């Protein structure tokens, strides 16, 4: 199984490399060659979830058989027996093993600095270039630093 | 388990119908 | 199964490449060569959902057999027994494995900037060029940036 | 099964290509060569729905056997037993796997702009050229843009 | 089964081609060569419906056996038992797989425009040339546009 | 099994080496050659967790059968019997063996010191370069020290 | 099994050697060659823990069947019977054999002494260079001593 773990590491590294390639394909025309640096971290879960759900519909029952005895005298006896049929959904789901659980991307732009408007524009391009998903916990940093 | 078997039986009912 | 995961990555990359090709086929005449850059992120779910639904119709029962005893004296006894037949729908659905769960497209247009009207027109063309589906969670960014 | 998914992608791309060919066959005479650009997105569902419906007719029962005892004295006893026969429809449907769930078409017309009347006329021709179906969620954009 | 889906696409395209051929055979004499353009969209359902109906006739029962006890004293007891025979129809239908569910035809006529009377006459010829069926949801557009 | 433990050590060292490579790929342009030193510690858990969860939904029961006797005289007897159907989810999860449980990264920058703003900018780049996850217990130190 | 114990000793020594190599890789640029000495002690547990946990959820029961008799006269009798369904988690964990239970690192720096600020900076670099974990019981000493 450790060979499987090794190949999982390979998958994660391949994903990171592909994302880096896309980042380059976007930023190389916009910024130029050597005016930026970017690295990508991709964390992938490899669990084996397998779920079975059996759901009913309480608010729409359908009476199948029914008995109702109601006699008076004073005495009032109200017996009743009822059998129901209910909407039944049975869903069996099997999640894919390796899923990107969190994605971290950081891009540093060489100074000569960059204005806030262009930094936010680059961030907007990257959002969509990488597939930024904040609800997944992903993080995207864009900074303007001084290259040596 | 039991629920999955019930689902399979329901699918069999579908096929028979 | 890790080979299957590798081929799933290949499928996702192929989809992204096809969408990029369509984006180029639309924007190359409109904008020109080298006046734009665009990248596409496609996230695909590979679950194995398999659902079985058994639905009834509570509001239209059909009486199959019926017994009704109603004697008086004062004493009033009202016995009743009833059997019903109901509309029964049994649907077994099996979803396709790989489905595009979210799609992100970002396009950056070289300045010399672009007016808001033409930006929105390009966005309208892309909506339909790519098959934008906001209800799916898809995202489409169109920006006017300064190429270096 | 991933080979099946690949061939599903091939089917979707083939459908898009055919629709593009029809769009060209309509617009090339009307507009000319190079005066327009159009792209088509086709999303196809590949579920495996299989439904069985058993429907009755509550409002037209036919009495098969019947017992009715009605004695008086005062005391009034009204016993009754009844058996019914009902109209029974049993339909087993099996949907086709790959069905176009949503269709998006966008057409951009080169300026020198186009009047609203001719834009709507082109839209009317496309509706029928492509088989526009708004109830399915399809979308058709026709814009007049400035080609570079 | 994907090969079956491919051949279904082939069937749809063949139907569209045949309808286009008929449209040409009608309009080429009337309008001329190159004075019109027309495209046809045909959507075909490929479900596998298979229905079984069991219908009765409530209003014409035939008594098979009958018992009737009616004694007096005052006391009045009216017992009764009755068995019936009913008209029974059992029909098993199996629909053809591929059926044209919706048909869209659009025809554009080159200007030099066309009067409303002749447009409606051409529409009347097409209705019958194609087999227009509004109740099926079919759509037929005839426009007069300016060819370039 | 000790060979398995050896290969686990190899996996941990490989992960550390990859992270160091990424750190170099980011900092070598920004800072230069020999102006920094960085080391990475990665602790990986290799447990074999395997969980099975059976969850219900107490607040949405669906009555399947029901009996209710309610007689009066004074005396008031209220008997009742009820059977319920509940939403049932059964999920079997199997965690991946080797998971990064804690990650420690320390970077030391050669003086001629570095301002706080640039130190924090480098820290921001590293956050995303390495995939910093504070909730996991990870730690990231960036210091400015005097190289000899 | 004594051969297994020998290989466990080998594993511990290998871990210590790797940590020493990392310490050198960090301190050799910062301090220089021969200006420091450091040794590492790593204690590793090799137990064979294997745990099975069966946990319930007392505060969210779901009633499956229920009986409730409540009669009055005075006399008040309240009988009740109830069956419940509870959330059930069953997790089987198998810990990895060899785990670092305690780690001790000591570093001595040659005088010409070192200021407290630089000593603490070196300590901060080592924290992260080695993966210091105080909660595990690890210990890290950094001293400035006089080499002979």
């Amino acid at each position: 199984a450790s060979a499987a773990r090794r190949k999982e590491q390979e998958l994660e590294r391949s994903q990171e490399q592909a994302l880096r390639e896309k980042i380059d394909s976007v930023l190389l025309p916009i910024l130029g060659y050597g005016n930026y640096t970017a690295q990508v971290d991709i964390q992938m879960d490899f669990s084996a979830v397998e779920q079975t759900r059996k759901r009913f519909d309480p608010n729409t029952p359908a009476t199948r058989s029914e008995y109702a005895l109601e006699d008076y005298n004073g005495s009032v006896r109200k017996e009743s027996t009822r059998n129901f049929e209910l909407d039944t959904t049975i869903s069996h789901e099997r999640k894919q093993t390796g899923t990107v659980a969190r994605q971290t991307v950081s891009v540093a732009i060489k100074d000569r600095p960059m204005s806030e408007s262009e930094i936010n524009a680059i961030r907007q391009v990257l959002i969509g270039t990488v597939g930024f998903d904040q609800g997944r916990g992903d993080l995207l940093n864009v900074l303007s630093v001084k290259f040596a | 388990v039991d629920g999955i078997q019930a689902e399979m039986r329901a699918m069999m009912v579908e096929a028979t119908n």
